[PDB]
């Protein structure tokens, strides 16, 4: 037939598109999270040196 | 022993033993006395055909449902239906089996008390328990939160539940359901020339509604398209020939759900009573109810309703919340599957209304702790 | 809760599809080819019946024509 | 027919689940990156305050 092929292929394409988009988003989320952790760690030391400067 | 999970419903009686996947016997709940005279002698003509037998001899019967809107209006016929269900469709005497009936929310007390009195005196069951038809449909989905819209054939009710704690002040029960849609379809078919009047032909109109009607994603665009092209006109063959062609009656019949002004009802559609039921809940559980909206009941089987309802609620709801509509493929029997699961639980085994308890407090025991 | 959804969904997600495909394949194989072959066979028998009817009708009309 | 509809329904369940996961991951990325950039702005303001203290 004809309809089954096109509908099935389009739906599988939709699933694959959503999956890859989710993977890209999660990768960027993990990278941003680690960079945020770095920012926290540096900010604490910045606060400590600021406190010493103020003393 | 095993429990009998009966589910009276209104339009289809669904029953079966606890612990299975699907009801054992599903048959319309109609009792039809013959109306003509009858000349053949010895034909073995009975005085009332009930259940699925009266859907085959419906040409010479006057079918009449014993349950109007959730409530039961004709107790003798309902007793006959129960007797048939126990003895001929399941063939298990009720003297050796607990029963788990189901009841719509906000129903009259006398109905429930009479139901338990019948089950304990006539059929003489060991123990019976009555449960609200929406909690079971929530069981079947495997959730524990969510707001369930159980649009049956008699009455549409919308019970919100969070973390297992039902919110009794937020139940919105509306009496528009499948039967009113059948009557409205039968009333708008007359605009093409087809007149169905007899109570037997209501079944034919019901079959037309089930097989052809669908819910439009956008109503005005469909009304405009059906009035110009002819790509919608689907034909259907009556039980005797003379095919009929349904035009824009296809999506106008189930549209009554979202605009109850069509059949003259004042209230708002099923798309707005759900939002109102949510807004009556507390401010901190609205996100979970938004994300876990559950559909159940037969009438929610129209092709394309899970998208129309989501579009409507997304229009009403705040833009940030995510709106998700759970529409399992086993929608029709969702209540009964949930009933089977509930009856199969070990923790539930001590909640039955034992017969000695009924003997001590009378039929008013059902409103007491054993709910 | 929500842990039986896997054990009641994933099962039929593959087993049901495969079993229904098997049922369709076996039903088509059993039905279509056998029906077409049997109809051809019955058609050949029908043609032979037609020939026998023509022969008998002609011989009886030949004799009886008086 | 019969099996074809069920197979389509399976292909649609995969569609819904994949699409929902993709959307949720995208929302997670948006939230996480906003968190990181606000932390970076806080770090910048701390640097400026340290500069004023040094002056
Ligand atoms: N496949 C379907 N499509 C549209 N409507 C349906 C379908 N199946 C059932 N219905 C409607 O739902 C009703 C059955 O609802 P049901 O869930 O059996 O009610 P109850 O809650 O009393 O059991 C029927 O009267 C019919 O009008
Ligand atoms: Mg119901």
């Amino acid at each position: 037939m004809d309809a089954i092929k096109k509908k099935m292929q389009m739906l599988k394409l939709d699933k694959e598109n959503a999956l890859d988009r989710a993977e890209q988003a999660e990768a960027d989320k993990k990278a941003a999270e680690d960079r945020s952790k770095q920012l926290e760690d540096e900010l604490v030391s910045l606060q400590k040196k600021l406190k010493g400067t103020e003393d | 022993t095993t429990a009998l999970v009966c589910d009276n419903g209104s339009g289809l009686v669904k029953a079966g033993f606890a612990g299975d996947d699907a009801p054992r016997a599903v048959f319309p709940s109609i009792v039809g006395r013959p109306r003509h005279q009858g000349v053949m002698v010895g034909m073995g003509q009975k005085d009332s055909y009930v259940g699925d037998e009266a859907q085959s001899k419906r040409g010479i019967l006057t079918l009449k449902y014993p349950i109007e809107h959730g409530i039961i209006t004709n107790w003798d016929d309902m007793e006959k239906i129960w007797h048939h269900t126990f003895y001929n469709e399941l063939r298990v005497a009720p003297e050796e089996h607990p029963t788990l009936l189901t009841e719509a929310p906000l129903n009259p007390k006398a109905n429930r008390e009479k139901m338990t009195q019948i089950m304990f005196e006539t059929f003489n069951v060991p123990a019976m328990y009555v449960a609200i038809q929406a909690v079971l449909s929530l069981y079947a989905s495997g959730r524990t939160t969510g707001i369930v819209l159980d649009s049956g054939d008699g009455v549409t009710h919308n019970v919100p539940i969070y973390e297992g704690y039902a919110l009794p002040h937020a139940i919105m029960r509306l009496d528009l359901a499948g039967r009113d849609l059948t009557d409205y379809l039968m009333k708008i078919l007359t605009e093409r020339g087809y007149s169905f009047v007899t109570t037997a032909e209501r079944e034919i109109v019901r079959d037309i509604k089930e097989k052809l009607c669908y819910v439009a994603l956008d109503f005005e665009n469909e009304m405009a398209t059906a009035a110009s092209s002819s790509s919608l006109e689907k034909s259907y063959e009556l039980p005797d020939g003379q095919v009929i062609t349904i035009g824009n009656e296809r999506f106008r019949c189930p549209e009554t759900l979202f605009q109850p002004s069509f059949i003259g009802m004042e209230s708002a559609g099923i798309h707005e009573t759900t939002y109102n039921s949510i807004m009556k809940c507390d401010i901190d559980i609205r996100k979970d109810l938004y994300a876990n909206n559950v559909l159940s009941g037969g009438t929610t089987m129209y092709p394309g309703i899970a998208d129309r309802m989501q579009k409507e609620i997304t229009a009403l709801a705040p833009s940030t919340m995510k709106i998700k509509i759970i529409a399992p493929p086993e929608r029709k029997y969702s209540v009964w599957i949930g009933g089977s699961i509930l009856a199969s639980l070990s923790t539930f085994q001590q909640m039955w209304i034992s017969k000695q308890e009924y003997d001590e407090a009378g039929p008013s025991i059902v409103h007491r702790k054993c709910f | 809760d929500f842990d039986d959804i896997h054990r009641k969904r994933m099962e039929k997600d593959l087993n049901e599809l495969q079993a229904l495909i098997e049922a369709h394949f076996e039903n088509r194989k059993k039905e279509e080819e056998e029906l077409v072959s049997l109809k051809d066979r019955i058609e050949r028998r029908r043609a032979e019946r037609a020939e026998q009817q023509r022969i008998r009708n002609e011989r009886e009309k030949e004799r009886q024509n008086r």
